[PDB]
């Protein structure tokens, strides 16, 4: 039994870091992605 | 001015842009991933290391 267990474990404190992680990389590209969106858009003044 | 065809100076200008812009995609290119090498275009020491 415990080795049945060790072999297929949750762990919990090792996944945890990798979906925090997860989390923030996913809220740093949506914030990143906002910011470079805006690229385009100072062609809007350059036509008249 | 002196020249009615051609505008340089917007030439220039243009030129300078774009080697801004360059630095600008590998900046949000990094921002978004996780790792700074992400693919080397750079030195493939670090990412072959």
């Amino acid at each position: 039994s415990e080795a049945q267990s060790r072999i297929q474990d949750a762990d919990y404190a090792t996944e945890v870091s990798n979906m925090s992680k997860a989390q923030i990389i996913q809220q740093a590209g949506n914030s990143v992605l906002a910011k470079a969106n805006q690229v385009p858009q100072q062609v809007l003044s350059l036509l008249q | 001015a002196q020249v009615i065809n051609t505008n340089s100076l917007s030439l220039i200008t243009q030129n300078n842009i774009n080697k801004n812009q360059s630095a600008l995609s590998s900046s949000i290119e990094r921002l978004s991933s996780g790792l700074r090498i992400n693919s080397a275009k750079d030195d493939a020491a670090g990412q072959a290391i």
